[PDB]
């Protein structure tokens, strides 16, 4: 009985840990995805500036 | 009265012969208690893990 219980508990812990591990790093994934556009505009700043430095 | 311990051993023989019965009864009782105590322990643990 102890073996059956431990096997089932470890099996459940497998996917619960998988889902958690996705959960923490979804934040970083979306943060980088947004930083793409953030830096795009932060660098378009001086593009616009140098356009009229002409 | 015997000061040579002649009759004390003759008395002690039957005391041993009854003490063997005294021990056999205790052995019966202990085995009979332990068998079903362990079995009931087994069922309760099995059900507890089933609930877990």
């Amino acid at each position: 009985s102890k073996r059956a219980f431990e096997l089932q508990k470890s099996a459940f812990s497998e996917e619960v840990n998988i889902k958690t591990a996705e959960a923490q790093l979804a934040y970083e994934l979306q943060g980088a995805r947004e930083q793409q556009k953030i830096r795009q505009e932060e660098i378009e700043i001086e593009v616009v500036q140098r356009k009229k430095q002409i | 009265h015997d000061d040579q311990d002649y009759l004390h051993s003759l008395g002690k023989a039957r005391t041993a012969q009854v003490q063997k019965d005294a021990r056999i009864g205790e052995a019966e009782a202990k085995r009979d208690a332990g068998i079903r105590e362990a079995k009931a322990k087994q069922e309760k643990v099995s059900a507890q893990y089933l609930s877990e």
